[PDB]
RNA sequence: UGUACAACGGGGUAUUGUAAGCAGUAGAGUAGCCUGUUGUUACGAUCUGCUGAGAUUAAGCCUUUGUUGUCUGAUUUGU
RNA sequence: GAAUGUUACCGCAAUAGUAAUUGAACUUAGUACGAGAGGAACAGUUCAUUCGGAUAAUUGGUUUUUGCGGCUGUCUGAUCA
RNA sequence: GCAGUCAAGCGACAUUGCUAUGUCGGCUCUUCCUAUCAUACCGAAGCAGAAUUCGGUAA
RNA sequence: GUGAACAGCCUCUAGUUGAUAGAAUAAUGUAGAUAAGGGAAGUCGGCAAAAUAGAUCCGUAACUUCGGGAUAAGGAUUGGC
């Protein structure tokens, strides 16, 4: 068994699911669904579609380097499937789901602070310009 | 490899001989049923755990 | 020289890969074939039941040495796993992410050099000259793109397919440091790669294999 | 399934029906292949014959070098371009459906192909996986 | 005239008159050899569809060119909460065939049964058993009568069963009354067992267990009045044919003066009962048991029900059956759960089914995550969070 | 007259794709005042941040610790 | 669908129809046979051709969900709608 | 067929040379017959194997 | 108003709401569409459908009664500010 990353979105793709394609340039790229698949069909960059991770990686909206991504990778060396390190394995991916998670939404937060500055600012400034309607108010 | 020239011919007709699991496949269902099991075959520090899954 | 057969075909290089420290072999069919390696291997070396991407033609979808042994990228983590439990830590084993997947026709090399698909990026070529400690060399027998299903190599010698000219089997025989012989297997057929795996004290063939062929077999590679 | 093949054929879609036309992937100077009928179909009423990847096929060379044109010979095909059901769990299909010549006994007239080669056809033909320098 | 051509005839002949079943409940018609070496179990089960899914399966099948890949296959899972026992049957056999001798029902019922027995239950007084329970008490005798009368006589012994459909997600609320026959045992053991069953509740597992293969049992999809080239296949017209295209042009001969009832007329489609056999379990469920779905090779602790639940049925919360294929009769439909009806001793039903992951993508759409926390990880935190 | 039913509302799951409005030392370039040589004030398709935002969600999707409403309308049946 | 004392549930089956079909692949075995060429049985096992019954798990196809976005002419004074 | 040939019976079998003047056809459909092309089961054939011929029931 | 146009569509002045209708969207039809791979393999026969359609620029063969073929054929562009 094999997740694959969507090549248009990078969403997981589980067996049995989407549609892949191959080119004459003896290379993949597999679709989790038929909305992407005919996106790509179409020629568009999915760095140019805001639905897709690859848009919110370039324009920042979510963190795109961080410590924790560096534990996933394509092992090319495989490992003696030794019982401990199985376990261990098991509790470091929960542990490091968690900081990841932790870590996006600090990032986040971060991201979204001084909404309230502007959200305050507009308030006053529709309250200002809008003594008629406070005056029939009350 | 050394093992190699130290090792013997196999002998074409003899009941002392190595089982060449041929034999064990015909012995236990022929080659249509038996089951060969990929496990017990590889090398592992602890054979205890060679049947577990991943 | 030994005659064997899988299935129903002839080509034993293409449904097994032979080496001098460990031998693979397909998973399909029964074990008559895997059979036929103990009688001369017994267990001196390892043999493995593995596939490649689910295909019967491990053969010809990986290549490696003694000190190595690679795969596709098509190859599951499950086959990687199981081939690297079923070897010694000696040989080593990497994933290949190369366009050309096709390694055991692509590659075609032996303890000391190596060939390989001149189209393969150089990163490629050296990932393959560090993993089996081999010289690489792009080079092709007479025009015949697919070294590895052309060709045949070991310590002792190696055999090409008939058609490779004068010229071409002393350049091959000066590059890779060793006799070469142009000849035809199983019955003339021109895959000599393909047709019959070999090491430097073994060589496995088809049945359609004909007597002189096993004398010129056993003659190039030194097995008697 | 007609000789050369090694084990059984798996049930995949239909894509090349009679007279589809295929383009070649190996170096015996034909170009496209003409689609006249399909080895090991079954016929019945209505039915045009229809293969797909790892089938054998009759055709005739519609391009390419003239001599081996107005000639039947044994074709192989290696790309479907159709989606079909790889037991992976993925619906792949390739970009162009093309196929190779070969004898009936399974012997490549090309001495290498040229492109991906699918992994239902490599398998089942080992000559077409010894002279195909890709696979999927 | 021999017509120049020979063509298979559209549709089996076998499965006529193609008319509606006379209830959604498909009854079963024969049971297993029922030999009597074995100890008292029952026959069948009842369940409800709810929706299919798939499988990823460690093929294991010797000398097949899967042997020890992985291949995804469609399964279908059907809601099989615990059946209670409400009566029993006993049959004599007569020269006219089978004949009832007499029932016996369990000292009390649930009001699912009750309301079986009503079409306007809010109206109804809800006088079920008022007397029969009155019968029951009182002398521990006339009950006793009609069991050792059931013993006396009795060939094979059918134990009355109903689903609890008020644990199952559907807004029914009224159950399924039917008759498994006791195999096993002699009749008077049969009795006896189901005897000491009366009120009680009997599991899933008992019955059926992985790897068992079972025969399907249940009404079709229903269509309604569809024209003959789609109720048997039918070949369309060429184009603009006069007075209709999509119906078949030649009925019959002029000698015969009269249609022949194989010309395969138009008329209703699906609804029609029907059997299938040979269907491997692939995994036994409990509603107790949390992370039902999950999988020695998936360690999630995720249930089988889809993410935002089953399309047009509930979540299971209770027993199911996985098998794969495909089922007769569309979802939250109850379906009956029989044997293989013979001692099957194929290769497939030998086979051991490891699953190695189970899909609980929402089948709601194109689903991309398994789980909800899958989902928070991926798209991450929102507008709606903070 | 109660795990009773119905209309809404809250969530889960999905579809699409970043809503109105605000501000911008982004914005090819063209104009008033002035006096540069990042002048300023105007027009300016688009782009940027609120904003994976906004909208729909069963008419045959799942759930409902909430709000409101409903629960004696006619006929027939006898060994 | 009336009449079967009424309704309801669970059952038997007189009777009528009836279905599965065919070739390939491993082992048998390059074994019996055979001077050579070549080359099989049976049993066990695995697929496919045609036909039949189901069903949307996955993928393909339909858009009146007119569900969500964009585009042109025109109209509501402009934006929004 | 022509012209012979001998002969059990009242002429059988064997035997001698050569030797279109009409409109019906095709797509779908159901059924029936065997005088069996293929599939099941068997016998005889120079069936050593393989392949093949005929014959018997079987739609 | 858009548009070369009284081509096609919306709007103002002016004139109409007249075609028996309520509920559902079964088969089959009438009118109009979409469809994975092949692209005529269907049919008596490319029957029907489809495909190019306006404008700007390059280019335009055989024949010819030199007047035509010709918009031959085949190619590049089309929005907004």
């Amino acid at each position: 068994m094999r997740i694959y990353q969507c090549h248009f979105c990078s969403s997981p793709c589980y067996p049995g699911h989407g549609i892949m394609f191959v080119r004459n340039d003896a290379k993949e790229f597999r679709f989790c669904r038929s909305k992407c698949h005919k996106a790509f069909k179409q020629r568009r960059n999915p760095r140019k579609l805001k639905w897709t991770k690859a848009f919110r990686k370039a324009a920042g909206k979510e963190l795109a380097v961080d410590s924790t991504l560096t534990f996933a990778q394509r092992r090319n060396v495989p490992v003696r499937y030794n019982r401990e390190l199985v376990a261990t394995t098991l509790k470091a991916m929960a542990r490091i789901e968690e900081i990841r998670q932790k870590r996006e939404r600090a990032f986040y937060k971060n991201r979204m602070r001084g909404n309230k500055e502007k959200d305050f600012l507009r308030d006053k400034k529709l309250v200002e310009s809008n003594p008629e309607l406070l005056r029939i108010r009350e | 490899p050394e093992s190699v020239k130290n090792l013997k011919k196999y002998d074409p007709e003899d009941p002392n001989r190595r089982k060449l699991a041929r034999d064990i496949e015909a012995e236990n269902g022929g080659a249509g049923v038996f089951n060969v099991n990929l496990k017990d075959k590889y090398l592992l520090e602890d054979d205890e755990w060679k049947n577990d899954i991943m | 020289a030994t005659r064997t057969q899988f299935e129903n075909s002839n080509e034993i290089g293409v449904f097994s890969k032979l080496t001098n420290t460990y031998c693979l072999v397909a998973v399909g069919g029964s074990e008559n074939f895997y059979s036929a390696f103990e009688a001369e291997l017994g267990d001196a070396i390892p043999i493995v039941h593995t596939t490649i991407a689910g295909t019967r033609i491990i053969g010809r979808m990986t290549a490696g040495n003694r000190r190595g042994l690679l795969v596709p990228t098509q190859t599951t983590d499950q086959e990687l796993q199981h081939l690297r439990n079923s070897l010694p830590d000696s040989v080593k084993i990497q994933r290949v992410e190369e366009r050309l997947s096709a390694l055991g026709n692509v590659i075609c090399c032996n303890d000391y050099v190596a060939l390989v698909h001149p189209d393969i990026d150089r990163e490629t070529e050296e990932l393959i000259s560090d993993v089996l400690g081999v010289e690489v060399f792009r080079q092709t027998i007479s025009g015949n793109i697919l070294v590895g299903s052309y060709c045949s190599l070991s310590n002792q010698g190696g055999l090409v397919h008939p058609q490779t000219s004068v010229q071409d089997q002393e350049e091959l025989s000066s590059l890779l440091q060793v006799p070469l012989v142009a000849g035809t297997v199983n019955r003339g057929s021109s895959v000599v790669g393909a047709g019959m795996v070999v090491n430097d004290y073994l060589a496995v063939t088809g049945l359609d294999t004909t007597a002189p062929e096993l004398s010129v077999i056993e003659s190039i590679f030194r097995l008697q | 399934s007609g000789n050369g093949a090694q084990g059984t054929k798996f049930r995949i879609s239909l894509g090349l029906p009679v007279g589809a036309i295929m383009n070649c992937a190996d170096n015996s100077g034909a170009r496209n292949l003409y689609i006249i009928a399909v080895k090991g179909s079954g016929s019945r009423l209505n039915r045009l014959p229809a293969a797909s990847l790892g089938d054998m096929v009759m055709a005739t060379v519609k391009k390419g070098k003239p001599e081996l044109r107005k000639k039947v010979m044994p074709a192989i095909v290696v790309r479907q371009a159709k989606s079909w059901r790889r037991r992976d769990g993925v619906f792949l299909y390739f970009e162009d459906n093309a196929g190779v010549i070969a004898n009936p006994k399974g012997e490549m007239k090309g001495s290498a192909i040229t492109g991906p080669v699918g992994k239902e056809c490599a398998d089942l033909w080992p000559r077409v996986a010894s002279n195909s320098g890709v696979v999927v | 005239s021999h017509r120049k051509y020979e063509a298979p005839r559209h549709g089996h002949l076998g499965f006529l008159p193609r008319k509606r079943a006379a209830s959604i409940r498909a009854r079963v018609k024969a049971f297993p050899k029922d030999d009597r070496s074995k100890p008292v179990a029952l026959t069948s089960f009842l369940g409800y569809k709810a929706g299919m899914t798939t499988i990823v399966r460690d093929l294991d099948r010797p000398g097949s060119k899967f042997h020890k890949r992985e291949v995804v296959e469609a399964v279908t899972v059907v809601d099989t909460p615990p059946v209670v026992v409400v009566g029993v049957v006993g049959y004599v056999e007569t020269p006219r065939g089978l004949r009832s001798l007499t029932t016996v029902w369990a000292e009390h019922l649930s009001d699912e049964v009750k309301r079986r027995f009503y079409k306007n239950w809010y109206k109804s007084k809800k006088k079920a058993f008022t007397k029969y329970s009155a019968k029951y008490a009182q002398d521990g005798a006339g009950i006793e009568r009609e069991l050792a009368r059931i013993k006396k006589y009795a060939s094979v012994v059918r134990v009355l069963v109903h689903t609890q459909i008020r644990k199952t997600p559907l807004a029914q609320k009224k159950a399924h009354l039917a008759e498994i026959q006791l195999n096993g045992g002699s009749i008077s053991e049969k009795v006896d067992w189901a005897r000491e069953h009366f009120e009680k509740t009997v599991a899933v597992d008992s019955v059926f267990e992985q790897n068992e293969m079972i025969d399907a049992i249940a009404v079709t999809k229903g269509h309604g009045f569809e024209g003959v080239t789609h109720r048997w296949g039918t070949k369309k017209l060429p184009r603009k044919t006069h007075r209709g295209l999509r119906k078949v042009a030649c009925i019959g001969a002029w000698h015969p003066a009269h249609v022949m009832w194989s010309v395969a007329r138009a008329g209703q489609r699906g609804y029609h009962s029907r059997t299938s056999i040979n269907h491997k379990i692939y995994r036994v469920g409990k509603g107790d048991d949390e992370a039902n779905g999950a999988t020695s090779f998936d360690r999630t602790k995720k249930t089988i029900t889809p993410m935002g639940g089953f399309v047009h049925y509930g979540e299971i919360k209770n027993d199911f059956i996985m098998v794969k294929g495909c089922i007769p009769g569309n979802r939250k439909r109850i379906v009956t759960l029989r044997k293989s009806l013979y001692t099957n001793t194929s290769r497939k039903a030998l086979e051991e089914v490891s699953l190695k992951w189970i899909d609980t993508a929402s089948k709601f759409g194109k689903g991309r995550f398994q789980t909800p926390a899958e989902k928070h990880a991926f798209m991450g935190t929102l507008k709606k969070d903070l």
